[PDB]
């Protein structure tokens, strides 16, 4: 029933290549890894939990 | 500021305080659960353990309307009718407080096909399975092999791996007016009755055969599921309780203490 | 009737299929490895009666909130180890709590139908939300009054804490809804429900944009990539699997032979180069986002983990498993 | 070089003991799954039994070799307090883990408020108080002393210290570390396995047509009356009667004891929990 036009209406969607998305998430992470402290360890005397 | 600090201290021990003492009263109470398939009588052994015209007069309608899907000449036909339907003899979770002699006790009432709570619940002690023993006749498979799928799905839970089931049978008295007419004979719907027999040691109440028979081999087509699973913090206490039966409340205190019995038996390698 | 359904679905797939030209890792590839990854249990938070359900930690990242089922929603100062405030519950079971981004409110419900939500500034309940049928699974606050609700009716509702009533209803997934997430710009959520599908939809439009539905298993997880465009959803399978909303289908899957149980929490990092997940063999892994491979694999859990949550700030990443004692994993 | 591998034997004894006692606690006291109020009862027995081990089985092992007693005629009289409070403490915390067995199966509802942590921490409390009210004050203050011209000489000599008790000591001390316990855990064990056995029966007579606790209970009741129960009784008898008894059958009936504290262990933590945390330490 309405599925159908549910199905319709969500198929005119722009669709961007999986190559420029993964690109611009690679660059975001590659950017904000700097801000990460589970990725790199913070000082001890800085971090607040110890 | 050390005036902060001894604040959330004080907060911290009253909070401390009242936790165990929540904590204590939490483990004095036990926890049951009550699945039922809603139309195996669940709240008749509710009432057991434990606006209103207008209700009853409501499921008149439910079952009128029924009838009429499916006045006084065509009421005999609709009772023949095997559909979901409330009594023709008449015309949300809910939470259940009891207290059995000097001990706490506490019931889950569930209100589906999916069951994905049921991993919420594990640290009940047991599982009120109750099933309606004269339901094998009526059809939607039978709503007793249902029933059983159901319980086989419960029975063989990853999470519920040591919760033990409670099962009782109500409709005794119905199982036994359907078997003594012989309409809709077991043979018909269950194949396997035709070769089963009485086991050779039973205990029947001063009962007509047939319907001795008929119990028990429905008890044991309940109890090939719990027997085939692995043994150890798994048991099923089957129960042949009637609508009207007083006694069901000491029967699931006794069931409970064997529960934890045996438990901790199995425990420390004894059992 | 249903053969122009089937048409159209095929032809999304052709369509998905046709956008993929370069997967992830053909791109990925390149870049150096996280590496070793060693965490460390800075505290245990301990005293908490039953197992843990869900957690969420503050705005402050700070403070956090936790709820089991035995009836407590205990409110913890991670960096003291304190409990400020222990709130007891109408119902016993609670499958999810939230923590509002202003702190002033909690919300708390479970598998009663009816959520509630707290106003911290003792503690009452402000408007016990009823207007809603079946169990709870997740809830979140866009704001002080606006709410959203997971539902065991497969029916995502959002809530005007004011008007008590649902001011819109999400309708579309075969099976209940068990985790969702909201946006950074809180403009859309996505909502993974229990028939293996995750959709997003539009706050304001009240309809789902998309429909990722290529998963096996029920979905217990889903969280945003901190950039929001990107949402990674756990299923009750093995396999984590990250997708993608410009690329509108999945992009990366973590799987490994070793690990066969369940997943029941997905939270990215503050960067979004690690992809924290909960298991139900009793440890919680640490993923590569983009490299999809293991860097490490957190334990100290008697019991199957059940919720996870990383700080705004990022400072330390908490668990809470069904050991009945929490755990702060810097 | 036939004292050698008696020294040899012992020196291994001691090593078992002291490194099972010590794995026990350090599982018992890691993992925080593990702690319960029976385990708080575990953990005092493995206590007592690393005391026991590291203290008087090696000094033991020295006198037994050497035959002299080199230290001085106040620190014997201190490792002899230390023998019988660490034979008391573990005689009785077996009676009182059983004692908790008998209150957790034949009162299972009222079992959870029976016992608590705090009630597990008084009643550790109050059994190590026993025993070092029987081992300790007797000894200290001299009232173990015998009367006899026998070993008079040996308490006035630093050299000779081997064991001589007046007959009412030898009495009473025996019968509060092991006659009692006994006594108590036999009707305890005797109860536990009717409540097995009725529950057998009861599976049998239920779930039918589809002997652990037996043996489990015939270990734990046959290590410890074989390995506690002659020695006491032998110290009953020289009392009763100094002709019978010799030393060699003394110490070596008393050492029979001391080894049962290392077997204890390997009877008392044999639950998977335990084997899988042994897996994880190392
Ligand atoms: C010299 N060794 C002592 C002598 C008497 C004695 C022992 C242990 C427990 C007791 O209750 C005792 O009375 C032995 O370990």
């Amino acid at each position: 029933r309405k599925l159908v036009e549910q199905l319709k209406m969500e198929a005119n969607i722009d669709r961007i290549k999986v190559s420029k998305a993964a690109a611009d998430l690679m660059a975001y992470c590659e950017a904000h890894a700097k801000e990460d402290p589970l990725l790199t360890p913070v000082p001890a005397s800085e971090n607040p939990f110890r | 500021q050390r005036n902060e600090e001894k604040a959330q201290r004080e907060a911290n021990k009253k909070i401390e305080k009242q936790l165990q003492k929540d904590k204590q009263v939490y483990r004095a109470t036990h926890r049951l659960l009550l699945l039922g398939a809603g139309e195996s009588g669940k709240s008749t052994i509710v009432k057991q353990m434990r606006d209103i015209k207008n209700n009853l007069k409501e499921a008149i309608e439910t079952i009128v309307a029924a009838m009429s899907n499916l006045v006084r000449a065509c009421y005999e036909r609709s009772n023949e009718y095997q559909l979901i339907d409330c009594a023709q003899y008449f015309l949300g979770i809910f939470e259940t407080k009891f207290q059995v002699d000097k001990v706490n006790f506490h019931m889950f009432d569930v209100g589906d096909e999916r069951r994905k709570w049921i991993q919420c619940f594990n640290d009940v002690t047991a599982i009120i399975f109750v099933v309606a023993s004269s339901s094998y006749n009526m059809v939607i498979t039978n709503r007793l092999q249902e029933a059983l799928n159901l319980f086989k799905s419960i029975w063989n839970n990853r999470w519920l791996r040591t919760i033990s089931v409670i099962l009782f049978l109500n409709k005794q008295d119905l199982l036994a007016e359907k078997v003594l007419a012989g309409k809709s004979k077991i043979e018909d719907y269950f194949p396997e009755f035709a070769r089963y027999t009485t086991p050779e040691d039973a205990t029947p109440e001063p009962e007509d055969p047939r319907v001795t028979r008929a119990k028990y081999f429905i008890r044991d087509e309940f109890l090939r599921i719990s027997t085939a699973s692995g043994d150890g913090r798994h048991y099923c206490y089957p129960h042949f309780t009637c609508a009207v039966d007083t006694e069901n409340i000491r029967r699931v205190f006794n069931d409970c203490r064997d529960i934890i019995q045996r438990m901790h038996l199995r425990q420390y390698e004894l059992l | 009737l249903r053969q122009e359904a089937e048409q159209l679905k095929n032809q999304i797939r052709d369509a998905r299929k046709a956008c993929a030209d370069a997967t992830l890792s053909q791109i990925t590839n390149n870049i150096d490895p996280v590496g070793r990854i060693q965490m460390r249990t800075r505290r245990t938070l301990r005293g908490h009666l039953a197992k843990i359900y869900a957690m969420h930690w503050g705005t402050d990242s700070r403070l956090l909130v936790s709820a089991s089922q035995d009836g407590k929603l205990i409110i913890w100062d991670s960096y003291t180890t304190n409990k400020v405030h222990a709130i007891p519950l109408r119902s016993s079971w609670v499958m999810t709590c939230a923590y509002a981004p202003s702190g002033n409110y909690v919300a708390c419900g479970g598998l009663d139908n009816i959520c509630s939500i707290y106003n911290l500034k003792n503690v009452r309940v402000s408007r016990e939300l009823a207007g809603h049928t079946g169990y709870l699974s997740c809830c979140r606050f866009l704001d002080d009054n606006q709410i959203v609700t997971s539902s065991g009716d497969t029916t995502c509702a959002l809530w005007d804490i004011e008007t008590g009533q649902q001011t819109t209803t999400f309708t579309g997934h075969t099976g209940d809804v068990m985790s969702l997430s909201l946006a950074p710009d809180t403009r859309l959520f996505v909502s993974g429900a229990c028939d293996a599908s995750a959709k997003l939809w539009d706050v304001r439009e009240g309809m789902c944009r998309q429909t990722f539905t290529g998963h096996e298993s029920d979905i217990n997880a889903i969280c945003f990539f901190p950039n929001g465009n990107a949402f990674a959803t756990g299923s009750d399978d093995a396999t984590c699997r990250l997708f993608d909303l410009r690329a509108d289908q999945e992009l990366m899957t973590y799987s490994h032979d070793n690990i066969i149980c369940g997943i029941t929490s997905v939270s990215f990092s503050k960067s979004g180069r690690l992809l924290l997940a909960g298991y139900d063999d009793f440890n919680c892994n640490v993923w590569d986002a983009l490299k999809a491979d293991r860097a490490g694999v957190l334990a100290g859990h008697d019991n199957r983990v059940s919720c996870l949550g990383v700080t705004d700030d990022g400072m330390a990443v908490a668990t809470g498993s069904w050991d009945s004692f929490l755990k702060i994993w810097n | 070089v036939w004292v050698v591998g008696m020294g040899i034997v012992m020196s291994l004894i001691v090593l078992a003991i002291v490194f099972g006692n010590v794995l026990v606690i350090t599982a018992i006291a890691k993992f925080e799954r593990l702690q319960t109020v029976t385990n708080y009862f575990i953990t005092s027995l493995a206590c007592a039994d690393l005391v026991m081990g590291l203290a008087v089985v090696p000094f033991g092992a020295a006198h037994i070799l050497t035959k002299t007693w080199t230290f001085g005629n106040f620190w014997c009289e201190f490792w002899t307090s230390i023998d019988v409070l660490c034979v008391t403490a573990s005689i009785e915390t077996l009676c009182v883990i059983a004692v908790d067995r008998y209150f957790a199966i034949t009162s299972p509802f009222k079992y959870q408020s029976l016992l608590t942590k705090n009630k597990a921490r008084v009643i550790i409390l109050m059994v190590w108080i026993v025993s070092g009210l029987t081992s300790f004050l007797p000894i200290q203050m001299h009232w173990y002393r015998a009367t006899h011209q026998e070993a008079i000489n040996c308490y006035a000599e630093e050299t000779c210290c081997d064991f001589f008790t007046n007959q009412a000591y030898a009495i009473a001390s025996s019968i509060v570390s092991f006659y009692v316990p006994l006594v108590i855990m036999v009707f305890v064990y005797s109860r536990v396995f009717q409540e097995a056995k009725r529950q057998l029966q009861k599976i049998d007579k239920s779930e039918g047509r589809f002997h652990k606790a037996l043996k489990t209970l015939g270990i734990i009741m046959g290590t410890f009356t074989l390995c506690w129960l002659p020695f006491f009784i032998v110290n009953i008898v020289h009392v009763i009667q100094d002709n019978l008894i010799r030393k060699e059958v003394y110490i070596l009936l008393n050492w029979i004891g001391y080894v049962n504290s290392g077997f204890n262990p390997l009877i008392y933590c044999r639950s998977p929990d335990f084997r899988i945390a042994f897996q994880e330490l190392l």
